[PDB]
């Protein structure tokens, strides 16, 4: 069964972005509990 | 909001001669429950008594201490 | 399309999306508000009643450490300056000045001189400056540089976190005595080997022993 999304030409942009926020929150988290000081 | 209060720190105006700050000093003297005295070894952390002991060169307190000098 | 726009579904995924970045920043400004410099007093020049220099003192005057904190060698507290000490010279300099008004004011009644207390540690740390100075540490690796500061100001907060990173990795830190020398003393390249031979020599425990409790926490 295919997902209902699949054939569209935004589901790689929107995996695209969840992804870069979620880099994004995570450097940021990182730098804040462990280098920041 | 911050961590802590101002915390402000008073020191000496004449500074007592034979005092470290923050070295407590043992000093010898004697305390009587019946009448009799008992010596004592006691410590003054800043010029204040805070702790009784015994006193090892006095006979009837040699080390060892009675209740009752310990709760002076 | 019975009750809601056509722009609805843009509108639920973009809520979603902010909740969530909102639930993040919130975290993140709640972990920088606690690790912030106001909230621990960094780098602030707390004022004091009667504006003393340590650049004028120290770095122009030359005045010894320990000639002012006599006891940081030998007890856990070093000695604040007693109005005894700064009356040995302003009884002849600088006198019938409105800046020494205060100083002036105490040594003639018993009032002492109510100074802010900068670096403060919350009365369950126990912390030793006799052991630290004679094991090879100096207040410029420990404090900053005091000779060129006119107001003193808290360099870095006393986490518990900072003093457990040099009680673990003291090779980084250890220098070769000549602690209370003029802080001008920089450390070499080869920081990492003299601080191991310093080490060993001086004889600091490892981490087994300095990162328990009861070393500072009684
Ligand atoms: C042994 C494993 C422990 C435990 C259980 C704790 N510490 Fe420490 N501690 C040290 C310093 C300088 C501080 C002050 C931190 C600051 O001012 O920001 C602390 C503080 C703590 C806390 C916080 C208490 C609070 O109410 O906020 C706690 C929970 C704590 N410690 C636990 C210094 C040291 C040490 C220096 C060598 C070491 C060792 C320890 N602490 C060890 C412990
Ligand atoms: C040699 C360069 C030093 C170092 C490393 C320090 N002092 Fe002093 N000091 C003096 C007085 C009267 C004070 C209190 C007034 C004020 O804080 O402005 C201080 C204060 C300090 C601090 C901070 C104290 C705190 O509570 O955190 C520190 C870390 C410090 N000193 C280190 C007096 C003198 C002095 C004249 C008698 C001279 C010389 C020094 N200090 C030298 C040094
Ligand atoms: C005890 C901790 C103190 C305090 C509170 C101060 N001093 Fe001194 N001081 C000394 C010298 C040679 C000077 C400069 C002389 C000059 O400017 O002509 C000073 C200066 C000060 C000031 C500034 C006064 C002004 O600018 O007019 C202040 C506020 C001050 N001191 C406070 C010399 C010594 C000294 C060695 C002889 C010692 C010890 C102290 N001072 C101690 C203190
Ligand atoms: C690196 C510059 C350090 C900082 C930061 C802190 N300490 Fe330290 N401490 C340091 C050394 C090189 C030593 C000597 C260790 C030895 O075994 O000789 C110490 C030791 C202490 C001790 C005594 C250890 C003991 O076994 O009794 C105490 C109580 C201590 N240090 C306290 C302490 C605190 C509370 C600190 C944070 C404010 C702290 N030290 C930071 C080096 C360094
Ligand atoms: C380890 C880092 C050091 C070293 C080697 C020195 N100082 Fe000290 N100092 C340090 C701490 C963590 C504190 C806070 C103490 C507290 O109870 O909160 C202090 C404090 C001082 C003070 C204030 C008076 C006092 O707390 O007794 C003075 C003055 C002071 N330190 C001066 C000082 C001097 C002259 C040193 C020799 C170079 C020195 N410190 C070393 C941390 C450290
Ligand atoms: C989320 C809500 C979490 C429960 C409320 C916690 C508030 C605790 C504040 C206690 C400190 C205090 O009230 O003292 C006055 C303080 C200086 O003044 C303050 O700092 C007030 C702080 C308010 C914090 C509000 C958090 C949102
Ligand atoms: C429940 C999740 C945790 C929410 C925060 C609870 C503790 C907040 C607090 O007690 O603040 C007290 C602080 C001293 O007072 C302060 O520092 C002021 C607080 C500034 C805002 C911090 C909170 C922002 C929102 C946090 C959301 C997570």
């Amino acid at each position: 069964m295919q997902p209902e999304w699949s054939g569209d030409p935004e589901v790689k942009p929107v995996f695209l972005a969840v992804t870069l926020t979620g880099m994004v929150a995570f450097l940021l988290m990182v730098w804040l509990f462990a280098f920041y000081w | 909001c911050t961590y802590q209060p101002r915390q402000y720190i008073a020191p000496f105006d004449r500074q007592p001669e034979g005092r470290v700050p923050g070295i407590p000093q043992y000093f010898a003297s004697t305390l009587t429950l019946g009448g009799y005295g008992t010596g004592v070894l006691v410590r003054s952390n800043e010029g204040r008594p805070t702790k009784v002991e015994g006193n090892p060169r006095h006979p009837a307190s040699l080390g060892g201490t009675d209740l009752f000098a310990q709760a002076e | 399309a019975q009750i809601f726009p056509r722009n609805a579904n843009l509108l639920s995924r973009l809520s979603i999306f902010a909740l969530v970045l909102l639930v993040v920043e919130g975290i993140l400004i709640l972990g920088v508000y606690f690790r912030s410099n106001y909230f621990r007093q960094v780098n602030v020049a707390i004022e004091q009643p009667v504006a003393f220099s340590h650049q004028l003192h120290v770095n122009v005057v030359g005045i010894d450490c320990r000639y002012c904190h006599t006891s940081v060698d030998q007890s856990y507290f070093a000695n604040i300056p007693a109005t005894e000490t700064c009356m040995t010279c302003h009884s002849q300099i600088k006198t019938y000045s409105p800046l020494l008004e205060k100083v002036r004011e105490s040594y003639a009644t018993g009032k002492p001189i109510e100074w802010v207390k900068v670096y403060d540690l919350p009365n369950f740390v126990y912390f030793n400056h006799s052991i630290h100075v004679n094991k090879g540490i100096g207040c410029s690796t420990c404090h900053g540089q005091v000779n060129n500061m006119p107001v003193v100001w808290q360099q870095q907060a006393l986490y518990m976190g900072w003093c457990l990173n040099c009680h673990r990795n003291p090779e980084l830190y250890v220098r070769p005595r000549e602690e209370v020398y003029n802080m001008d003393y920089v450390p070499p390249s080869n920081q990492l080997e003299i601080g191991r031979q310093l080490v060993a020599e001086y004889g600091i425990m490892p981490p087994d022993q300095l990162t328990n409790c009861y070393v500072c926490h009684r």
